[PDB]
RNA sequence: AGCCGGUAGCGGGCGUGGAUCCCUGGAUGUCCGAAUGGGGGAACCCGGCCGGCGGGAACGCCGGUCACCGCGCGCGCGGGGGGAACCUGGGGAACUGAAACAUCUCAGUACCCAGAGGAGAGGAAAGAGAAAUCGACUCCCUGAGUAGCGGCGAGCGAAAGGGGACCAGCCUAAACCGUCCGGCUUGUCCGGGCGGGGUCGUGGGGCCCUCGGACCGAAUCCCCAGCCUAGCCGAAGCUGUUGGGAAGCAGCGCCAGAGAGGGUGAAAGCCCCGUAGGCGAAAGGUGGGGGGAUAGGUGAGGGUACCCGAGUACCCCGUGGUUCGUGGAGCCAUGGGGGAAUCUGGGCGGACCACCGCCUAAGGCUAAGUACUCCGGGUGACCGAUAGCGCACCAGUAC
RNA sequence: GAAUGCCGGCAUGAGUAACGAUAAAGAGGGUGAGAAUCCCUCUCGCCGUAAGCCCAAGGGUUCCUACGCAAUGGUCGUCAGCGUAGGGUUAGGCGGGACCUAAGGUGAAGCCGAAAGGCGUAGCCGAAGGGCAGCCGGUUAAUAUUCCGGCCCUUCCCGCAG
RNA sequence: AAUCCGCCUCCCAACAAGCUCUGCGUGGUGGGGAAGCCCGGGUGACAACCCCCCGAAGCCAGGGAGCCAAGAAAAGCCUCUAAGCACAACCUGCGGGAACCCGUACCGCAAACCGACACAGGUGGGCGGGUGCAAGAGCACUCAGGCGCGCGGGAGAA
């Protein structure tokens, strides 16, 4: 029915694992199909273009790769720690992402 | 070579059995059997015109039925017939069946 | 179109007549024309608004039948 | 519901439908099921003048091919109508 | 918490004021198709009637309606066509086997047709058949390759009984009574409706006396639980190190009603999807379980001999079914001819007769246990792209 | 490891046969990365009861224009019935339908058949037959009895007069 | 049913005329218009557009004669009347309005149709000029128009 993403954008993570496991950053999108995520300047490429009026001059640019969501953990705004995410129910009676280590709200 | 309106008797298959040979209880060594093939037996139908309510009505009837079709006649006194077609009548009388 | 701007679309559609929302629909349905034309000579950029005036249509068209069915 | 709008769908855009405004002919796509009849009302009602001739024909769409899929482009239908002496249709005038 | 299908792009938009997406219900739904106003070479064409639109009468468009057949007092209801197998009925081969072939086999199979439904058939003894017996039907095991059948060749092949699954029994016809209708040959008449009555084998029922005046309970209907059609919660790991990458190796931990399994840059219980264990429906479907209505259900003798399914039983002729191929050939069915009786009546127990028993024909219905697999799911000492479906892919396609 | 086995791949024959009518070519100019093969001009030959023109079948965009040349084209290709794209088919009078009937087909009534179905006067359907009102010219890259021009005509509706 | 048609009789008429319909000619009017040399178009050009001859298998046509094998139907059309209706209705003239659906490109004796091919095969109807040869749709050449057949270049044996 719907791809589960335990992150979303733009919450803040921990890359856990690959090249950039133990970096931190925001995540600037998230692609159920791919399962992935984009996270601030984490997973960089050096993509060619063409001269065009897009890119006069042509060369390179820097791109941020997609990553698996599997290898990204939110990081706590309360207690300041990677953690995985339970869900809580409100009186509201909404639900919402709460913090495994303490129990502060994730939203 | 049809059904009966009355009884709804229909051509039915019959094997045609030839037999060569004398039986046992005759003293002969017994009864060979030299063709069986498929044949159909017909009902006696035929045709009964009878007058009702002033219309002539016709059944298609086997012989062994034809003095059904006066029963229902007979039976047809209690009904307002008058002025039907010979198609009502017959359903009619039918229905008495 | 902007899900306010649709639930406003349907409250407003509600309280028209039948003969009035014959009236609407037909003036949508004649801008509609209208867009499709410039679209037609590529001076239509936002080009988004044909489907929106379609389903305003359709929305219209849909009270309309709520209206004429009991 | 059915509107002159459902009838009429788009202008005819080239140097042959446009060698037609000079003389008052209008060329127009328009529904394949279209009547002349019918178009005549929808061309009025729509564009505020009075058609003196109606002229249709049927286009039959192109085949044509994404790589390995061979298709066709939908059938269309259209319409010259001639208006009335000295009228003319803005909309189409144009350019 | 993203989204505008596969599908990026251009060019534009939407979403916590809850979008995209999933389920349920509704709306819209051109034309053809049973196709049904009529015609037709399916997807086109051409009309009647009513109402509407345009300047509208000619022309055209929009809405409604109009086929035929069956049943029921012009109008109502129903029918038509489809469905992978499964089922029942009506028809029904041949190769082959008999080491040739004809009876026989294959086989009442393949196939054609009609019909049915989630099943269908069958079903409440005119049964079985030897037990002083059993007790509807269906289905599985067995009985049993027995009994038998058979150019007594090739081959074919039961039933009772026993063990199980399931379990359930009802409605009529006739006697007699009431009423309405119509026939004509006037009544204590005949006939056709409808209602009451009645339903059985220790025979039952009717009628007439005579004694006696609440419990059962549906297979129908109602409510409900339960189930299906979306979903949801769900324990516990960090560091170093090699490496593109750790989940490998090392150190120190932790969870476990969860160490099924799939992922993640390699080999992860603790990163992710899950798993164990739990939670969930406003709407629609189901509801065989629970609760409740309703229909229906019910004595005893005594006398009377009124009734107890007709072109039927029964006999003969022709044939089918059964293990039974004419055999001593019964039983069940019936195309032809003849043709009864109402319990002191009738059918059966393998010619026939006697005795002794069994059973109640010629009206109808009846869950469940059984079959199948288009569909959804679960699981393989199943396949792994020449395999596995013909198709992992835009295939019943290209050709 | 064999089944003239099955599916697929790749060899041999072999730079071989052949390149599809013996109507036939030559030169100059142009285009282009490339030219016997495309365009233009001159010369030559071939058809001319056709090898020309128009219509009906059938085919279904093959038509016109621009841009192309991997494959298709029996060679080549700058060309093309090929690839991509845009354009192009205009009717009261032409053909068919809103008319008729032919064989035949269907089929009220009706008849027959185990089922499926077979027949069947009328009616209906059925044409390249009957019937019915447009000729000449101009115009587009591409349609023309259709657009335009000129001169004619038909049916239906309504009205007026007789 | 009929005043129509058929049959009988009488009276005028009759290779006549008349009435009607078609073909061809003319016809207000609208068009077209060559070679040639000029870059499909311009000019030619104010183009001319006349006479004679030949002449259909086509047209008048539903013509004529002969023959035996004896040669569709139905509608349109006309006439007759029936219910009806005779303020209608139909007929003639005139006027205004109205006049729908589908086809229409292109190939079409062929490289676009049938033959697996851009295949020496097959494919129904019409036009098919001129000169000469007795005629002709034959034959030879040639007009209009269309082509040289989608491998070539050499060589000059069997
Ligand atoms: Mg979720
Ligand atoms: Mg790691
Ligand atoms: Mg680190
Ligand atoms: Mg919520
Ligand atoms: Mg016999
Ligand atoms: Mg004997
Ligand atoms: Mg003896
Ligand atoms: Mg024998
Ligand atoms: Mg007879
Ligand atoms: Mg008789
Ligand atoms: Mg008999
Ligand atoms: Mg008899
Ligand atoms: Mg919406
Ligand atoms: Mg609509
Ligand atoms: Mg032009
Ligand atoms: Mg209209
Ligand atoms: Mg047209
Ligand atoms: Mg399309
Ligand atoms: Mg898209
Ligand atoms: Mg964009
Ligand atoms: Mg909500
Ligand atoms: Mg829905
Ligand atoms: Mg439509
Ligand atoms: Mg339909
Ligand atoms: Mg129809
Ligand atoms: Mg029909
Ligand atoms: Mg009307
Ligand atoms: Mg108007
Ligand atoms: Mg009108
Ligand atoms: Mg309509
Ligand atoms: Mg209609
Ligand atoms: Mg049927
Ligand atoms: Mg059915
Ligand atoms: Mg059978
Ligand atoms: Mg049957
Ligand atoms: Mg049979
Ligand atoms: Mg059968
Ligand atoms: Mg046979
Ligand atoms: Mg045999
Ligand atoms: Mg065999
Ligand atoms: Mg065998
Ligand atoms: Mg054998
Ligand atoms: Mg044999
Ligand atoms: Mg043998
Ligand atoms: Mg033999
Ligand atoms: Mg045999
Ligand atoms: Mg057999
Ligand atoms: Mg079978
Ligand atoms: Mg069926
Ligand atoms: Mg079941
Ligand atoms: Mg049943
Ligand atoms: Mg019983
Ligand atoms: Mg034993
Ligand atoms: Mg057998
Ligand atoms: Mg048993
Ligand atoms: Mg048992
Ligand atoms: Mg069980
Ligand atoms: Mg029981
Ligand atoms: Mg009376
Ligand atoms: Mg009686
Ligand atoms: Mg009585
Ligand atoms: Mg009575
Ligand atoms: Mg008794
Ligand atoms: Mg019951
Ligand atoms: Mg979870
Ligand atoms: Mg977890
Ligand atoms: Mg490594
Ligand atoms: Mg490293
Ligand atoms: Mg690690
Ligand atoms: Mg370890
Ligand atoms: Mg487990
Ligand atoms: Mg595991
Ligand atoms: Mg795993
Ligand atoms: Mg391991
Ligand atoms: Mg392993
Ligand atoms: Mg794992
Ligand atoms: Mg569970
Ligand atoms: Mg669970
Ligand atoms: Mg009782
Ligand atoms: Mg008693
Ligand atoms: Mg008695
Ligand atoms: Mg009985
Ligand atoms: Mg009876
Ligand atoms: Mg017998
Ligand atoms: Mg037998
Ligand atoms: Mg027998
Ligand atoms: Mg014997
Ligand atoms: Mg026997
Ligand atoms: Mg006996
Ligand atoms: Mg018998
Ligand atoms: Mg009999
Ligand atoms: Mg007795
Ligand atoms: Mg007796
Ligand atoms: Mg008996
Ligand atoms: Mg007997
Ligand atoms: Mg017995
Ligand atoms: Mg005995
Ligand atoms: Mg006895
Ligand atoms: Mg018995
Ligand atoms: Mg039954
Ligand atoms: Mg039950
Ligand atoms: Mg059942
Ligand atoms: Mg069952
Ligand atoms: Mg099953
Ligand atoms: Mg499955
Ligand atoms: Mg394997
Ligand atoms: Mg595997
Ligand atoms: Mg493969
Ligand atoms: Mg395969
Ligand atoms: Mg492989
Ligand atoms: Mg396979
Ligand atoms: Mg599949
Ligand atoms: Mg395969
Ligand atoms: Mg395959
Ligand atoms: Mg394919
Ligand atoms: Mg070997
Ligand atoms: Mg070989
Ligand atoms: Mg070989
Ligand atoms: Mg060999
Ligand atoms: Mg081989
Ligand atoms: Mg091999
Ligand atoms: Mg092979
Ligand atoms: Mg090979
Ligand atoms: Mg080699
Ligand atoms: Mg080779
Ligand atoms: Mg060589
Ligand atoms: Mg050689
Ligand atoms: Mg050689
Ligand atoms: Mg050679
Ligand atoms: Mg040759
Ligand atoms: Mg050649
Ligand atoms: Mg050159
Ligand atoms: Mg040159
Ligand atoms: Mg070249
Ligand atoms: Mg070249
Ligand atoms: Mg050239
Ligand atoms: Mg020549
Ligand atoms: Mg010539
Ligand atoms: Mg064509
Ligand atoms: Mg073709
Ligand atoms: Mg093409
Ligand atoms: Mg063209
Ligand atoms: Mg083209
Ligand atoms: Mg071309
Ligand atoms: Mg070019
Ligand atoms: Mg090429
Ligand atoms: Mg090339
Ligand atoms: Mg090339
Ligand atoms: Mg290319
Ligand atoms: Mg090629
Ligand atoms: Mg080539
Ligand atoms: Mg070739
Ligand atoms: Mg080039
Ligand atoms: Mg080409
Ligand atoms: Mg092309
Ligand atoms: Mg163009
Ligand atoms: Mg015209
Ligand atoms: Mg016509
Ligand atoms: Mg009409
Ligand atoms: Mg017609
Ligand atoms: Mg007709
Ligand atoms: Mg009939
Ligand atoms: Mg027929
Ligand atoms: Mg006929
Ligand atoms: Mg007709
Ligand atoms: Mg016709
Ligand atoms: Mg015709
Ligand atoms: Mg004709
Ligand atoms: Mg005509
Ligand atoms: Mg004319
Ligand atoms: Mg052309
Ligand atoms: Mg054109
Ligand atoms: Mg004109
Ligand atoms: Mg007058
Ligand atoms: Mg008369
Ligand atoms: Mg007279
Ligand atoms: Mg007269
Ligand atoms: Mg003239
Ligand atoms: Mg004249
Ligand atoms: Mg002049
Ligand atoms: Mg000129
Ligand atoms: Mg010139
Ligand atoms: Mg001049
Ligand atoms: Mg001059
Ligand atoms: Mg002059
Ligand atoms: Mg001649
Ligand atoms: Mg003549
Ligand atoms: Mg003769
Ligand atoms: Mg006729
Ligand atoms: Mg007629
Ligand atoms: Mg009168
Ligand atoms: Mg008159
Ligand atoms: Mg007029
Ligand atoms: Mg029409
Ligand atoms: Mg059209
Ligand atoms: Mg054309
Ligand atoms: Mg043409
Ligand atoms: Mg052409
Ligand atoms: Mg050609
Ligand atoms: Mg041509
Ligand atoms: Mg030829
Ligand atoms: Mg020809
Ligand atoms: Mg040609
Ligand atoms: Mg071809
Ligand atoms: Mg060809
Ligand atoms: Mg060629
Ligand atoms: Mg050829
Ligand atoms: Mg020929
Ligand atoms: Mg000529
Ligand atoms: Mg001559
Ligand atoms: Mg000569
Ligand atoms: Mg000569
Ligand atoms: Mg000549
Ligand atoms: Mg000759
Ligand atoms: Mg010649
Ligand atoms: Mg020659
Ligand atoms: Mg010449
Ligand atoms: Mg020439
Ligand atoms: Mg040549
Ligand atoms: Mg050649
Ligand atoms: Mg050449
Ligand atoms: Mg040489
Ligand atoms: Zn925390």
């Amino acid at each position: 029915m719907r791809v589960k993403m335990h992150v979303k954008k733009g919450d803040t993570v921990l890359v856990a694992s690959g090249k950039y496991k133990g970096r931190v950053g925001k995540v600037k999108e998230v692609l159920p199909k791919k399962y992935a995520v984009i996270v601030e300047g984490v997973n960089i490429v050096k993509k060619a273009v063409r001269v065009s009026p897009k890119y006069p001059q042509g060369g390179f640019i820097e791109k941020e790769a997609p990553l698996h969501a599997s290898k990204v953990r939110p990081i706590c705004p309360a207690c300041g720690k990677p953690t995985r995410v339970r869900k809580k129910f409100l009186e509201n009676g909404k639900k919402i992402r709460v913090c495994a280590k303490c129990g502060g709200a994730l939203d | 070579s049809k059904v009966c309106e009355i009884s709804g008797k229909r051509p039915i298959v019959a094997n045609s059995i030839q037999r060569r040979g004398k039986a046992k209880r005759e003293g002969g060594v017994g009864k060979k059997t030299t063709g069986i093939s498929k044949r159909r037996q017909y009902p006696n139908l035929q045709k009964v015109r009878v007058r009702v309510a002033g219309q002539e009505i016709t059944f298609r009837v086997a012989a062994s039925h034809i003095p059904k079709v006066y029963e229902l006649v007979e039976r047809a006194k209690g009904l307002k017939l008058e002025g039907l077609s010979p198609k009502e009548i017959k359903k009619e009388l039918l229905k008495l069946l | 179109m902007k899900l306010s701007e649709v639930r406003k679309q349907l409250e407003e559609a509600r309280k028209l007549s039948p003969v009035e929302l014959e009236k609407l629909v037909r003036e949508k349905k004649r801008e509609l024309m209208e867009l499709r034309f410039q679209a037609s000579i590529g001076q239509l950029s936002q080009n988004h608004k044909i489907r929106d005036l379609k389903r305003q249509i359709a929305r219209l068209l849909t009270v309309l039948n709520e209206k004429r069915r009991q | 519901m059915k509107t002159a709008y459902d009838v009429i769908l788009a202008p005819v855009l080239s140097e042959k439908a446009y060698a037609g405004f000079a003389e008052g002919k209008y060329t127009f796509w328009v529904h394949p099921k279209a009547t002349k009849t019918e178009i005549k009302n929808a061309v009025e009602t729509a564009f505020k003048v009075k058609v003196v001739k109606v002229n249709t024909l049927h286009v039959r769409g192109k085949k044509k091919r994404l790589g390995r899929y061979l298709g066709k482009r939908p059938d269309r239908k259209k319409a010259i109508v001639q208006v009335a002496p000295g009228q003319k249709i803005e909309a189409l005038e144009g350019l």
